[PDB]
This record gives C-alpha cells, structure tokens and sequence, in this order.
DNA sequence: TCAGGATGTATATATCTGACACGTGCCTGGAGACTAGGGAGTAATCCCCTTGGCGGTTAAAACGCGGGGGACAGCGCGTACGTGCGTTTAAGCGGTGCTAGAGCTGTCTACGACCAATTGAGCGGCCTCGGCACCGGGATTCTCCA
DNA sequence: TGGAGAATCCCGGTGCCGAGGCCGCTCAATTGGTCGTAGACAGCTCTAGCACCGCTTAAACGCACGTACGCGCTGTCCCCCGCGTTTTAACCGCCAAGGGGATTACTCCCTAGTCTCCAGGCACGTGTCAGATATATACATCCTGA
C-alpha cells in the first residue's frame, strides 16, 4: 500500500510554509479582472497603473489574512477547529463592519 | 459544436479560486476549513474592494484624470484607517 | 561667515531646514518657532534609529546583511511599543509572524 | 523635475547603527513612508494643540506635547530626551 | 576563394535535390562569407529554397574543411517538421536531433551529453531555446541558423540578448521578407550579425545618415555598398521565372443592419480601445458576446449577420463549384472559430492550424493538407504564414488585412512557391467606407517605403467619413456581383486563366480618398450629447 | 447701498459669513473661494434638517412636544446612514436601542 | 465675553421642519456639537484634497468631493443637490 | 416567587428604556481622582469633566457587554464569562 | 485607596442588563473593574497632558472631550 | 389545559415648577466698495505607458475517490447563580464658608516673517562588483505502520 | 513493540543584477537686515471647586435555597482532507496603436487686504406651560394547582 499522511499533517506543514513566506497568494490576472469589473460600476472607461492594482492586492490580502486570524479565534472559542461562516460573521460584527 | 463561444461564463469573482482562499487561511493559521467559507470570503472581499475602489475613483475624478494611480489607492486606504507603506 | 547647516549645529543627521520648510508649507499654523524643526528632526531621527536597529538585528538573525521588508515587519511586530505605534499600518511584502494556536498542534 | 525623499538621511542613520548592514530599495521606500507618516501625525497634533490654546505659533513645547500624546511608553520618554538634548545643543551654539 | 561545384556536394552527402544556378551561387556566397567574416543574412524572397542552401552549406563545411562541430537551428514551431523532413531527405549523412517535448523528455535529452558527436545538427524552436538557454549555452557551435529571423527586429528582445552571448563561430539569419520595415529593425538585424562592426551605439548615426526617401543615388549607392557583403536578396521576377503568375484582386463589401448599428454605437458611445472594437464589428458582430440570441445550434442566420461573411460564402460556393482549393487567413482566432462553425454547417472539408493548437497536430494537418482532396485551409497569419509549404491550394483569401504588409505578403507567398503548378489568385475582403480601408491604406503606405530602396539601391482618420451611406442603417447587400464574379476570375482547366463596383485589381496601382462626410459624425454625436427641503425620507 | 446677507442670497438659514470666517481662520488653505462657504452651509443645513426631521418624529411617537437627547439617539441609531455617519459618536443621556436577543427570550 | 453657537439657526431649521415642536438645552448643545464635528470633518477633507492636487484654494468643487467622500450613500446625493442648488441660486444674484 | 430569568428580562427592558447613569456619582469621582493622582499631584476637576468621564465610561462598558453577550451566545451559552470579555476585547483590537 | 471597589457588583449588573445580558458569571466583576481601570487610565492620562500643556491646574470638560476624540470616541453634549 | 390569584405595569386626573421661549439694548462682526497681484485656466507639444491581441509552456486548478476524525445531538449531574428578605451603610441633598485659580486688561519686547545674494548639499545619471537566488547533492529529521 | 519513506536542512558552486560609490550641476538652505505684532508678564477680580456637617432613606450586603445550566461523556455519520490524473488558463515574450499625463507659456479674473458703516445676534430679564410627580385604578402577565 502507498504512503499516506494522516488528516491534519499537511495542513500544519502548509501553515508553516505560508507563514514563513511573503509572496502574494492570489493570482494576478483574476484579481486585476475583478478590480476592473468592480470599477466599471463607478466610472466607465477607466485606466489603472500596474502599481495601483499591486497596492490593491497587497491591501486585500492583508485584510483577508487578519480576518482569518480573527475567524480562527472565534472558532476556537466554540471548542471547534473548523472555521465556519458564522465565525466570519461574528468577527466582522465585533470589529464593527456589519 | 458551439466552438465559437464556450469559455466566457466564469463570473470574474470566481477567479478567486478555492486554493487561493485556502492559502490565505493557511497564512492566517487556520487548520480546517468548512465548505461554505469560500462564498462568504468572496462576498467579504467584494465589499472591501468596492469601498476602496469607490474612494480611489472619487480621488481620481477630482484631479480630472482618467487613470487611477497608486497614490489614489494609498489615499483611499488611509481614508479608511488602513495605512499602507511601500507605494509612495 | 562660512555657511554651517542647522543639522550640524543641533548635532543631527536629519535635515532641519527641510523639516522647517515642510512645517511652513503644510498650513499647520500661521507662524513656526525656531526650535520646533530641531526638536521634530531629533524625534524623527530617534524613531528611525530605533526601527533600523531592530530590523538590523532581525536581518542578522537570518544570516543576511541587507534589510528587506520582511525584517522591518518582524522588527515592528516583535516590539511591544512599535506595534502600538504602527498598529493600523500594513507593510508591503512583509508577511506575518509565525504563530500557531496550541489546540491545533497534535497531542 | 525631481523628487525629494529621506533616503540619504535614513542611510546615514543606518550606518551609525549598523556599520556593515545594507538596505534594499523596497525597505527604503517603506522607511520613507514611515518618516512621512510620523511627521504628519506629530505636525497635525501640534497644529490642533496650538488651535486649542488660541495660539498662532508652533513651538517646541507643542511638538513635545504632541510627542507625549502620540508615542507610547518608553518611546515617548526617550524621544523627549533626544529632542530636548538637540534643542539645548542648538541653542547654545 | 575556391568555387564549389554540384559534384562536390553530390560526393559530400547531398543526394536529394538537383540544385539551381542561383542556389549554387548562394552556396558559394555563403562559403566565402563563412571564410572571411562572422555572420550574414540570406534574404532571398519567399519560396526560393533557403533551407536547401543552408543544408548545402552544412554539407560543404562538413566535408570540405571538416568543421564537424555542432550546428544549431532555431525555427518557429510550424516549420520544425519541415526542417526535420528536409534534413534527412537531402542530407541523411548528418544526424539531426529534434530537441523538443515537455520538460521531461527535454531532461532525458539533457542526459545525452556524452559529447561524442552523436548529433551534428540540433534542431529546436525559439521558446525552447529561451527556456533552456543554460543548457544551450554550453556548446561550441560553429554555425547558428535562425530561420525566419525577422523575429529579432527589436533589439531589446530577450531572444536577441540571449543569443548574442553564444559560442557561435558563424551566425546565419534567414529572412524572406524585406527586413527594412524600419531602419532600426534592419540595424538590429545587422547588429546581431556583426556585433563588433555594427555596434548598438551607432543607431542614431544609422538613422540620421539614411533619412533619404527619394532615389538619391549618392546615398542609395552608399547604403547598397554598405549592405553588399551582408545581405543577399533574389526575387522571383528576376530569378524564378516560368512560375505561374499571381494576381491579387481586392473585393469590396458593405455592411448589415446590426453591423451598422454597432459600428455607429461604438463610434458614439469595455470600449477603452476603439480601433479593436471597430475592426471586430466590421469582421463579424457575433463575436461580441452580448449580441448573440444564444442559439446552441448551427443555422442559416450566419450569412446575413455580416456582409463580409455573405461575400465570403458567395466566393466559397463559386470556388468549390469551379474546383479550387483555398487558403484562409485571419488575425483573430474568434473569427476563425466562427468560420470553422460555418464550414461545419455547410459541409466543407476543412483543416485548421491556428497557433496554440499543438506541436504534432500541425504536422498531421500539413500532411492532410496535401494527401486528401480537402477544400478549405483555415489559417492564422502569424502562426500559419511563416514557412509552411501549402502548394496544394491555389487561392489565398484574406479576411483580416492586418497592420503591416509583410505578414500578409508572406502569408500569400505560402501558396506562390517552388513546385506550384497552377496560378495563384489572392483575394482581399475589406469593407467599403470603413476603418478597414484606412488600415489597408496605411499598410500600403508603409509597404512602398521598402519598394523605393529595393528598386533604387538593389535593382479625420478613424472616421473614413463617407458615413452618409453608412447612415442609411440598412443592409446594402450585393447581388449583381454574381455575374461579374466570373468576369474578375476567369477559370480555365483547373487554373485561373489571365476597378468597378465591388472589385479592384492590384498591378502596382494606387487608391486614395479624402473622407468627405464628417458632418454625419458631428451631427450624430451632438445627438449623443442630446441622449427645497429634500428630506430623502419624505420624497 | 442696502445690505443683504449672503445667506439670503443663497436662500439658506445657516450663516455664510460665519462659515467663511471659520474657513479662513481654521488654517485649511491659503485662500478660500467664494462658493465654498455657500456649499458648506447648505450641506450643514441639510444634515441638521434630516436629524431634526427624524428626532421630531421620534418625539411625536412618545407623545412629547420637545426634543431631548433620547429622541436624537433614537433618530440616529434607527436610521442606517446616519448610524454610519455617527458610528463612533457617543450621545450624552441618550441610552441604547431596546433589543433583546432571540435566544434569551423564553420558549 | 461672547461665545457663539448655532442655536438660532438650528431653531430656525426646526421651525421649518416641525412648526410646533420644541427642543431642550441639552439636545441643542448636542446639535451644536454635531454641526461643529461635521464642519471639521468636511473642512479637513477638503484641506487635504487641495494639498494633494498642489492647489492653494478651497473651492466648492473640493467641498463637493469631500461631501462625496464622507457622507454615505443616499445622504451624499441629497447633500450635493442642496449644495449645488445653493451655489446656483447665489451666483445668479 | 418568580422563576429564574424573569426578573432578569424585566430588568433588561427597564434599563434599556431608561437613560440615566448606572454608576453612583461619589464612588466614580473618588476613583477618577485616585487614578489622576498618578499623573500629576494636586489637580482639580470641573464637575462637568467628571460627568463626561462617567458618560464615556458607561457607554464603553455597555458596548463591551453587548459584544460579550454576542461572544457568549456564539458558544451556545447564556452566561457571560471572562473569556468572552477577553475574546471581544482582542477582536476589537484592545488586548 | 481601593476606590475601584466602589464600582459595586449591582452597578456592573445594571450595566450588563442595559447591554442585554441575561445571566452573569461570578468572575465578571473583577474583569470589568480591570477593564474600566485601563480605559480610565488612558483617558485621564491624555486629559492631564492637555491640562498641563495649557499650564492650568484644573481639568476641564474640554480636556476630557479632546482626549476622547483623540482615542476615537467622540462625545456629544459637553461643549465643542 | 384551564382557573384563578398575586404581582407588576399601563392609564387618567390634578398640581406645581422651573426651564424654554420671547422681547430689549448694543456692539461687534459681516457687508459694500475699491485696488493689486498672483493662482489657475487654457492652448499646445510630446512621449510614456496603457490596452488589446497572439503564441506557446507548464504549473496550478479541477475532478473524483476513499476514509477517518471532527461536528453535533443526546443524557446525566452537581454546582453556581438568581431570587427574595432582613440588616446596614453610605450616597445624596441642603446649607455654609474659604480661597485658589481662571480669566481679563494693559504694556512692552524679543522673535518670526519677508527679502536679497550666494554657495554648497542633494539629486539625477553611470558603472560595478558582491550579496543573494537558484541548484544539485548528501544528511538528518519526523511521521507512520509495527 | 524499529525501519521505510518523504520532507527539510546544510554545503558547495555559479552567475547576475541591483545596491553602492563617483561626479556634475542647480536650486534651496544660509546669512544678514528690518519690522511689526504675538506673547510674556504683572495685576486685579470674582467664581467655582473643595471641605465640612447633619439627616434621610435608598441601595448595597449578607444569607439561604433551589433549580437550571454548564460541562463532561458517548455514539453516529458525513464531510473535509489527502492524493492521483487531466485540463486550463496564468504567465511571459512580443507586436501594434494611441490616449492621456506632464510640462511650458500666457494672461486674466478672483481673492486678499483695507476702510467704513450698520444690522444681526448675543447677554439679560421675565412669564407661563410641558412635563415630572403623586394617587387611584383597571388590566395584563407569570406561575401553580385541579
Ligand atoms: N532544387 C530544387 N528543386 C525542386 N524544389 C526545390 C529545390 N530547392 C528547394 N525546393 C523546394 O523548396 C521548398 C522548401 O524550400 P523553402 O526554404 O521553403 O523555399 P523558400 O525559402 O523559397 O520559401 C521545398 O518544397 C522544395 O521542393
Ligand atoms: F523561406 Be523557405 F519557405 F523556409
């Protein structure tokens, strides 16, 4: 029988790997397309510098990482290890964003 | 067989794929992730981006420009209490 | 009379004259005292030296000799007061601190 | 046209602190942003301090009070000592 | 130096083809150039057999002065099979290794570095030579051949800088097109050839010294003398006679109802880039995503949605009835998909090499191009007109009319080739009173800049304002052209034998206009501009 | 000639001259345009009218004829956009909105 | 000494809105604080908008941009409408 | 005798209808003066300064208790516990 | 001199009731006293800094209002 | 499940009482008229950088499958918190008294703005070499089924 | 109940591009005077903050009881993770065009600054009605028993 890892080992390995690095974790092109689609709803025929989209991506990724940290604390508070949409909602409620 | 249009139906918000959200959660320290987290995260990201981009486009239109610069994004982020270093 | 800069008179490496011009052009008050730019430049130099010393320690701890944004992030977030000063600040290409909760580690 | 920054002064301070360490360009831009941010924080705090007391001059007393309001703990005390030392040395010379 | 006869190549391994007089002259020229300088540019016209001349050069310097070292050939992906076939067809004495595949087979070929002259000629492509430059930087190559060398036009190219730092004794460039589309591009070619003589710093000197545009024999002869020992051009008119002649015939077409609607809409109301949307609208409206009635079936509504497609269907019916095999070139791949669906509807035997197809499907497609009596040849200009031998067809039809004329010229030359038996009839489909006409005229103006120098030293806009006839917002469909379509094309026994309403011939004749009616644009854009106690809780 | 305040020309009730003086004396810019005070006074008057509309409605719901801080708090915290505008503002003697969670009620 | 406030103007607006409703002194001081807070927010945003674009004059365009930046949603549209109406009526006289 | 949880709901409704201050004046004033003695000796306070401090403190505590109640309900409880206060303050960014 | 115990248990219960809390643990009172002490220390430090800058010996209501505004908690109804 | 009782709470009338709303005098800040200068609108030029497409590789994303471990429901217990009562304490209210300190006024005087001439510090441009990134290899580590 | 295997770390080599030092120039900081006004200082007033006393009563405190809720345990089941295979689109190299950002020169009109004048708004005084409080009173609601 082939070699298999128990559920949760590769998750810890990925946690360490991604907390040790600093690169962006979202693909560039899909994020840029999403940014342009969102911006179409405010002014048509807009142009973006590349550094503008880079700044937007850095800010978005930092925001999501911090939100996931708060979500993980809220999930641990309920004696769970799986994060769920209610944990995200509670974190955003306590932050004052809802 | 409809080879002239069979690709354009992906709904750009879906370009934020499930592996990318899992990578973000891993950097956030999350060990196990429910299956309904991905749509919730996409909605949260969309709201955040709408706010920041609305402010940035307002700053751009004030200057009577048609190109959104990095300084507009930095001003829009400082506007919301999220200062970003490293983009001038 | 050979021109001597105000930064050298104060004993600083930050520009007192440039800080004075920035204070006068920022519409902060009608008029600006003589010792305000000196005091402000001293404070700015102190804060710069603090972060640079912490980031240099962090870079040397990684067997590197050039400071990168990751080292600045580690220096800021590992210090208890610089983290309060820069609590609402994002550092580009900085990453996060390595931290896993205890309940997620195996028994 | 040109564009002024704090790069050379940050570099001089770095060579005082770590004589053998260098710095990249992204880190230098981050340090420039940090210096600008702290400058504008302190300047705005001193501005509204002068407005509260119906004064029209920003002096070293307003800058000192702004430093004590904005910096936490030991950072405020050491910054105040450095600034006071600089002003005392500048005045006598 | 010493002249090379045909028997020397016969004895030295070249056994496939009987060379020609100009081919032998080119081989001797290449030999003497190799014996005296570092590099040259074999710039014969398309379809004259440069590959045979390079293979003959390999046979020569592999059996005369025993230069047994490795040879590197760089070529586009579509002509890799042609190089591989001719290499063993004409020179089976040299072992040729096709260095291609995914990363794994290329690694397994990395492992064959036993360095015992197991390969004489290494054959690869640009992309592979740029991905595995490190492995391809550790060989002492004698000859470096860059086929279709007009890819090095830009000097800041990564390929230019990568290939410049190679251990090559002799760099040979192959380019059929007149390279001088601009002086800087020709200087980039020359700087790749002779980096020491033509330094990159003399770019300004080269442009300033040769700003001449008239005959000016005093400087035309100077530049000719400068390019005497580097370039070698031979044209079919002076060298390759007795071939069937090609006759380019440009055919005009109108619009459709929704075509005019969207043309005017884009001209008035993503729309960040205007030219691309205008050209898309002229080619076919259905390639806009929002205009389709979403039928997931083939039908007859395709022909009436575009005047270009209507006229194309008329031409295709006529050509299939007359027994003519046809090449079909286009710029955008979406339009090629539309053509493929239309061909599937009308039951036309078609083949498609497009670029981003695969490496081997192109080889299979080229085999089927000539084996089966297949009728329609779907092609892309950039990835189909770069060296394939498609002599089976005898009619080239352009539905695109791209920016620069070299691409269209070489795409047309894909059918006018050594080994052609019938006559070639080049057809263009450009819309009347349209931005396509302006792109065509701008191309034609760019083209006759290199004709001047060849013959001398070698031998308001986006309108096109006749929108008044485009303001009828109707069809303007053509049916009288059916009886004149035999008048423009006089087909005999399997050959095409020997400026009115919708047709114009091309015999080095010019066409001009001055965009009369911009008042339509101004008036319809004026029409475009024509198109207390608030207490929001209470009202 | 006969004097006439700028508020009457603009058709406002908030003062345009006082807003102009505050803009000039606040160290906001070197110069102040002629239409800036009019625009700002109109915006301030509109916002005041919105708050007072909602607070008067809240006072009438309780059978009172005078507005107290409780009515201002109810008006602000019941309207969504005024709640966004004043999300980090404390109103003295205002209390809170009556709201009990669904799980705490008996069932 | 004399201390100025917005009490009389708030009372005039109240009489326009509710002709028979009064207001206590604590609520009036709350409304005065509200008016001052909104004034400072808008003026500061306009100030830094003018500084961003290297201008030295605060105009009604900058006030309009600040109103769009600060007020949320349907509040911004009506506020911009009232401001434009007031400036149009003012310059016509 | 009422069942446990009825007087609690009546108190919730009663104190959510009212607007007065819930901490006694003199103890709060003494606490304020004690805290201020660590910064400068022999200070004086206006009465309105202490009133403003009390209003701000009570608003802060009521908001914190609302967040604490949300965190307690999240964990399938009705009793608020110190860990709920700690979670609420950490998510708010105060810890 | 232990004036933090003057924030009695009934007062904390009333604050929790206004916050909507139905049932309270017995360890909440010390936690709440610590939280209130920290909050008051921050605000009073800022207010005393403002008072010392003006060279006064009396903490006014405007000093408290400015301190609260500086910490991001604007207070309406106490002047300014 | 309904009856009924005890508790709490909403409802109607009467009576103060003090705070809100109105009227008055004046004074200071806003309005009108004029002048001077520089900030900004405007036209013109240029070239950088943005957009749209094709071509081709290849790493990541997607799909499916199998299983185990975590979420969730149910149950029991025992403890800690709510409720009510009687006792105690200290907060609140009023009244008086004292003085420290905030606030206002008038008078200089030293300090910061403004301007003109000058020169060195800092910025842009240009090599250039060493620090870091990639790479292959060997070794140790940690996990998982015994 | 140790060994097999996959992952990661340490070591050596190469190469390459970006951080660092040099250099020329230009513009902004420095120096030297001159003015005018902001602020420092002294003095006087008057108010409001602190301290104390005495009494009332409302609220805090302590105690007892009982109950319901937090918490631990167990069992099920399903859903999320790990892994292998396919396929798709991200990414980078490259080609075109052209729009718009950035600069410069010019001029004109809009705002600052000053003086004069006068009416709006602020401080002050006064009356009267909206609301708080008290008392009876009906009605809703919670809880226990048949
Ligand atoms: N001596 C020859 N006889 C016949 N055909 C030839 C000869 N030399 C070359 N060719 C033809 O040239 C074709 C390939 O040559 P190619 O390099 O494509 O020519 P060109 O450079 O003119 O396009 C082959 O089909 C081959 O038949
Ligand atoms: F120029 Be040949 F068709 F390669």
């Amino acid at each position: 029988k082939p070699h298999r890892y128990r559920p949760g080992t590769v998750a810890l390995r990925e946690i360490r790997r991604y907390q040790k690095s600093t690169e962006l974790l979202i693909r560039k092109l899909p994020f840029q397309r999403l940014v342009r689609e969102i911006a179409q709803d405010f002014k048509t025929d807009l142009r973006f510098q590349s550094s503008a989209v880079m700044a937007l991506q850095e800010a978005s990724e930092a925001y999501l990482v911090g939100l996931f940290e708060d979500t993980n604390l809220c999930a641990i508070h309920a004696k769970r290890v799986t994060i769920m949409p209610k944990d995200i909602q509670l974190a955003r409620r306590i932050r004052g964003e809802r | 067989g409809a080879k002239r249009h069979r690709k354009v139906l992906r709904d750009n918000i879906q370009g934020i794929t499930k592996p990318a959200i899992r990578r973000l959660a891993r950097r956030g320290g999350v060990k196990r992730i429910s299956g309904l987290i991905y749509e919730e995260t996409r909605g949260v990201l969309k709201v955040f981006l709408e706010n920041v981009i609305r402010d940035a486009v307002t700053y751009t239109e004030h200057a009577k420009r048609k190109t959104v610069t990095a300084m507009d994004v930095v001003y829009a982020l400082k506007r919301q209490g999220r200062t970003l270093y490293g983009f001038g | 009379a050979k021109a001597k800069t105000r930064s050298s008179r104060a004993g600083l490496q930050f520009p007192v004259g440039r800080v004075h011009r920035l204070l006068r052009k920022g519409n902060y008050a009608e008029r600006v005292g003589a010792g305000a730019p000196v005091y402000l430049a001293a404070v700015l130099e102190y804060l710069t030296a603090e972060i640079l010393e912490l980031a240099g320690n962090a870079a040397r701890d990684n067997k590197k000799t050039r400071i990168i944004p990751r080292h600045l992030q580690l220096a800021v977030r590992n210090d208890e007061e610089l983290n309060k000063l820069l609590g609402r600040v994002t550092i580009a290409q900085g990453g996060v601190l390595p931290n896993i909760q205890s309940v997620l580690l195996p028994k | 046209t040109r564009k002024e920054s704090y790069a050379i002064y940050v570099y001089k301070v770095l060579k005082q602190v770590h004589p053998d360490t260098g710095i990249s360009s992204k880190a230098m831009s981050i340090m420039n942003s940090f210096v600008n941010d702290v400058f504008e924080r302190i300047a705005g705090e001193a501005s509204r301090l002068a407005h509260y007391n119906k004064r029209s001059t920003i002096t070293s007393r307003e800058i000192q009070t702004a430093v004590r309001l904005l910096l936490p703990g030991e950072l405020a005390k050491h910054a105040v000592s450095e600034g006071t030392k600089a002003v005392t040395k500048y005045t006598s010379a | 130096a010493a002249r090379v006869q045909e028997q020397d190549l016969r004895q030295w391994g070249l056994t496939g083809i009987h060379l020609r007089s100009y081919q032998l002259e080119g081989v001797n020229w290449l030999a003497q150039r190799f014996h005296c300088q570092n590099g040259c540019i074999l710039g014969d016209e398309m379809g004259l057999g440069k590959t045979c001349q390079t293979i003959a050069l390999f046979i020569y310097l592999a059996g005369r002065l025993n230069d047994e070292g490795p040879f590197l050939i760089l070529c586009p992906l579509s002509v890799l099979s042609n190089w591989k076939e001719e290499m063993q067809r004409f020179a089976p004495g040299l072992s040729c290794v096709t260095y291609a595949g995914d990363k794994e087979e290329r690694a397994c070929l990395q492992q064959d570095l036993k360095q015992e002259s197991r390969f004489h000629v290494l054959l690869t492509t640009y992309e592979i030579c740029l991905k595995d430059a490190s492995f391809l930087k550790s060989f002492p190559w004698s000859v470096l051949v860059v086929d279709e060398a007009h890819r090095l036009k830009n000097q800041s190219s990564l390929l230019h800088k990568t290939l410049s730092e190679f251990s090559v004794v002799f760099s040979l460039l192959l380019t059929g097109t007149p390279i001088q589309n601009s002086l800087q591009e020709l200087y980039s070619l020359l700087s790749f050839v002779e980096p020491d003589l033509f330094s990159k710093e003399e770019v300004g000197d080269f442009i300033q010294r040769y700003q001449d545009i008239e005959k000016e024999s005093e400087s035309a002869s100077e530049l000719h003398k400068l390019l005497q020992p580097f370039l070698l051009r031979r044209v079919k008119a002076e060298v390759a006679t007795e071939l069937p002649k090609k006759t380019e015939v440009v055919i005009y077409h109108g619009m459709s109802a929704l075509q005019k609607k969207y043309y005017k809409a884009i001209l008035m109301k993503k729309l960040q880039n205007i030219l691309s949307q205008l050209r898309k609208c002229v080619d076919h409206p259905y390639l806009f995503d929002g205009v389709e009635p979403e039928p997931f079936e083939v039908g007859d509504h395709l022909t009436e949605a575009s005047g270009k497609l209507h006229l194309l269907d008329k031409l295709l019916a006529f050509l299939y009835s007359g027994g003519h095999r046809v090449l079909l070139f286009s710029q955008m791949t979406q339009m090629l998909d539309i053509l493929q669906d239309y061909m599937d509807y009308r039951g036309y035997s078609y083949e498609r090499v497009d670029g981003s197809v695969r490496g081997e499907e192109r080889h299979l497609a080229i085999k089927n191009f000539g084996q089966q009596p297949i009728f329609v040849f779907l092609l892309s200009t950039r990835a189909g007109g770069v060296g394939m031998n498609l002599t089976a067809a005898d009619t080239v039809i352009f539905v695109d009319s791209d920016f620069n004329p070299q691409n269209d010229l070489q795409a047309a030359a894909r059918a006018h080739r050594i080994g052609q038996n019938k006559s070639v009839k080049v057809i263009r489909l450009i819309g009347r009173d349209t931005v396509e006409e302006i792109v065509y005229r701008k191309a034609a103006s760019k083209l006759q800049l290199t004709n001047m120098i060849i013959e001398g030293g070698h031998f308001e806009i986006l309108k096109f304002g006749l929108d008044k006839l485009l303001a009828s917002e109707g069809s303007t469909m053509d049916e009288i052209d059916l009886e004149s379509i035999l008048g423009e094309t006089k087909d005999g026994q399997w050959v095409s034998d020997a400026e009115g309403k919708n047709h114009m011939y091309l015999f080095e004749g010019k066409d001009y206009s001055k965009e009369p009616s911009k008042e339509d644009r101004k008036s319809f854009e004026q029409l475009v501009n024509l198109q207390g106690r608030s207490l929001r809780n209470k009202g």
